[PDB]
């Protein structure tokens, strides 16, 4: 084990089995003894930590993935995102880079997700005789 | 109490109110915070369904 | 009383033995729970088994219980020295009290 | 936990006696007391037992009109564990009530086999003599 | 229906058979009218049952239990935590006694939990064919 | 696609087919540089946000139902809390009447939630051989 954001010079896949260290190590909790301008900050940054954290499990759980961590889709790759196949993305690029090549078409990708989601549910609410 | 003397032959009392918290505790004595800890793990014979 | 054990049982050191408990369908035994005590004379017992089957915390599982539908049986596996005593079972349910059985004298030769 | 019963007493047939029943080491309103007897010419004897939580009683038809079974408040020590005390009070002894009676602590809070005797006291010797 | 905490005395199932009383009335909302110290003191406790229950959240959901309640994992008892057979535990001892006696172990416990959740996950991204 | 909150108006099915919409645009994220009357009057906001939101995800996790949207439930419909037929509910009531006509027994419909929810957890409990 490498610690909090170990791998994140390692190929994505390397990183990948180990995304539970850093996902862990993202929320905190860091008491206190403020009972003045250095509270208003302590206050300050604390809601900002959670409030990210609870931004990406709104996106988790609209995404059919509330669950988190790893989760599979039914949208397809378009390869206009991204032409390069598996072996390359997952053993010749790490995560930062990845990031990087797709922040183009990240928000494409999340609608998809939603979209395809949703349809997924409406299909549920038909699946009963 | 006063300062002690000659052992069990007379004891003498005095009032005093030398601080404010005597006060606080004399209203809660009654009371205790805790904080609840909703997190149990605890052995059965039960596996999750396997992948 | 109407619960009968075998009066008395021997066995070697590191074999097996088995003591009987048994009575009329009032007592014994479908539906009436069957728990097993080693109750050394002039002493306080210990709970060995309790539930038919289930042993009394910190009991090594050389002892074991087995209630049939005509009597209850407990097992003794691997005698050894102290096993040799006095054991006794006893027909319970819920809200009657204990009913105790003849008893059984465990005798370890060798 | 430990139960610590009373020492001894001799009486004689026709009387009656007292025997205590003292307990540490375990919450004694959680645990049923039981009174259990032994003599030597009819063996051991279930007699009742008794609920220190609620003071329900169950005493066996052969002893319902001659013993008494009280327990006390329990004493508590720390917040697992207190001290505790229950009595047993046999009246018209006789000569085949001579023996060894004994409490005991109860085996499981709730299941099948709450009130079984399972941590039992050193035991009182009660002779019935003249 | 005995309330919030109502079966802290009970044995460890009466008390497991209504976890839901105690884990739903663990989170309230007082609203305000605080348009102050008294104010610093309402917003500073506002943030902490939240971040409290976030926290929790996040273990639950890091362990394959983002549903909350009651989940099963496996990982197996190993002996050496507690010694007691499932009578003793379930109908002899309290929860508050039960996390005096596991205290010793319960980290570790969690990090198995958490590294079974991960293999399985890894299982399940290699479930396909 | 008509925004946040354009299918008020709609049929209550026409709406559910793009809750979605409505579900994801709950939760905003408004920077700051307050780095005073307006600082206090932002952090107060922040805090209720994401409480609500909290609130919302506790109610939806103690009902079975943490990855949001749409679920269904064990509690059959007691008819004494609307008599209407399902054309009638679907494609003749918008959500907010809806809503105004079953206010009366909301919480009952909550209490039957949480409690089927808990016995299907004791049933899974006991579900293993
Ligand atoms: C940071 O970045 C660096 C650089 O990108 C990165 O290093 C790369 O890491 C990847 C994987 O992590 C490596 O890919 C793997 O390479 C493994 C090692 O190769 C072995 O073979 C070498 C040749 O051995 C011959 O010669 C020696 C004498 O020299 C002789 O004794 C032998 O018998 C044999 O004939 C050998 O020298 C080499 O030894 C180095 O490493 C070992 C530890 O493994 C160490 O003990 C030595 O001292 C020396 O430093 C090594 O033994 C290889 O095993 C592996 O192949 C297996 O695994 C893959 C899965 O990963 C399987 O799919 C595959 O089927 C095999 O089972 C794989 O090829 C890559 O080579 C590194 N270097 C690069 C890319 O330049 C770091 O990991 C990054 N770190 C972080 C934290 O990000
Ligand atoms: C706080 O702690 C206390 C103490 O630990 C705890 O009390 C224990 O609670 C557990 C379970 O909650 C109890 O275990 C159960 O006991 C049930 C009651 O036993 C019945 O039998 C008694 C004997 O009846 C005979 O005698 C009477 C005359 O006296 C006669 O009429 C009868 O016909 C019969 O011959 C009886 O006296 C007793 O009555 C008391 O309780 C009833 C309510 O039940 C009340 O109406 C009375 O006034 C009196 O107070 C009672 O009727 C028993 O039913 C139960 O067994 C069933 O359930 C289990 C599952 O729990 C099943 O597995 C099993 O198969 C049976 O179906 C079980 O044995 C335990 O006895 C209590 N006492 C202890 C441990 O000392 C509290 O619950 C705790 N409370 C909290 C909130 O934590
Ligand atoms: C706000 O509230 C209003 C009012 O409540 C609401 O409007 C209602 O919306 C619902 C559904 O959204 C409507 O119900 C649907 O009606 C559809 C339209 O009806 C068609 O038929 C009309 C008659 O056509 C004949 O006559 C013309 C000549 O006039 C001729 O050429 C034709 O060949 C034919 O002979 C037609 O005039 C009408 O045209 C209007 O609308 C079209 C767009 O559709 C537009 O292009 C025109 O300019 C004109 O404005 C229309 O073509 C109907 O298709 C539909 O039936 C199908 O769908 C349902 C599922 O919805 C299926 O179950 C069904 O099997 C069919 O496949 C359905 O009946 C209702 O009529 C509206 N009006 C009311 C209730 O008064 C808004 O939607 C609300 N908006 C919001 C945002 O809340
Ligand atoms: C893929 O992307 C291209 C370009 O962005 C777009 O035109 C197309 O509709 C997308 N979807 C496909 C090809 O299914
Ligand atoms: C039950 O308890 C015994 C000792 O009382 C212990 O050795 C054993 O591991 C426990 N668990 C079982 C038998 O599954
Ligand atoms: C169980 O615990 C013991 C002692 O903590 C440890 O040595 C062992 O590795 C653990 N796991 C087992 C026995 O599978
Ligand atoms: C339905 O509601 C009525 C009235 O509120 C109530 O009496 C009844 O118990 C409920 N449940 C049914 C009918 O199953």
């Amino acid at each position: 084990f490498l610690g909090f954001l170990g791998a994140a010079g390692s190929t994505m896949g390397a990183a990948s089995m180990t995304l539970t260290v850093q996902a862990r190590n993202l929320l905190s909790g860091i008491v206190q003894q403020q009972s003045t301008v250095w509270g208003i900050k302590q206050l300050q940054a604390r809601v900002l930590a959670v409030e990210r954290y609870l931004r990406d499990q709104q996106l988790l759980g609209i995404w059919g993935c509330s669950g988190k961590l790893i989760c599979c889709t039914n949208v397809p790759w378009n390869s206009s995102w991204s032409n390069r196949n598996l072996s390359e993305i997952w053993d010749n690029m790490t995560w930062l880079q990845w990031d990087k090549e797709i922040s183009n078409y990240t928000q494409i990708i999340y609608g998809l997700l939603e979209e395809s989601q949703n349809q997924q549910e409406k299909n549920e609410q038909d699946l009963l005789a | 109490r006063d300062g002690g003397s000659t052992n069990s032959t007379t004891e003498t009392f005095r009032p005093g109110g030398g601080d404010m918290r005597d006060n606080w505790r004399s209203e809660l004595y009654k009371y205790k915070v805790v904080k609840i800890e909703p997190l149990g793990v605890a052995p059965t014979r039960c596996k999750r369904r396997v992948v | 009383s109407v619960l009968t054990q075998s009066a008395s049982v021997s066995g070697s050191l590191g074999q097996s033995v088995t003591i009987s408990c048994t009575g009329p369908n009032s007592v014994c035994c479908s539906h009436k729970s069957i728990s097993w005590y080693q109750w050394p004379p002039g002493r306080a017992p210990t709970l060995i088994i309790y539930e038919d089957n289930e042993r009394a915390p910190g009991i090594s599982p050389r002892f074991s219980g087995y209630k049939s539908y005509w009597s209850a049986y407990l097992t003794i596996s691997d005698l050894r020295p102290e096993d040799e005593t006095t054991y006794y079972c006893c027909s319970y349910t819920h809200n009657s009290g204990c009913v105790f059985g003849t008893g059984t004298k465990v005798s370890v030769l060798g | 936990g430990q139960l610590v019963q009373s020492g001894a007493e001799l009486k004689k047939p026709g009387a009656s006696v007292k025997i205590s029943c003292k307990t540490s080491g375990y919450r004694f309103n959680f645990y049923h007391i039981n009174w259990i007897r032994q003599t030597a010419g009819r063996g051991p004897e279930w007699m009742g037992w008794i609920s220190p939580y609620s003071g329900d009683k169950n005493l066996a038809p052969a002893f319902q009109d001659r013993v008494i079974m009280t327990t006390d408040t329990e004493v508590p020590v720390t917040s697992f564990t207190s001290t505790g005390a229950a009595y047993m009070e046999i009246r018209n002894l006789k000569f085949d009530d001579t023996g060894t009676y004994f409490c005991a602590k109860g085996l499981l809070r709730d299941g099948s086999s709450t009130w079984l005797p399972y941590l039992w006291g050193q035991g009182t010797l009660l002779t019935v003599s003249s």
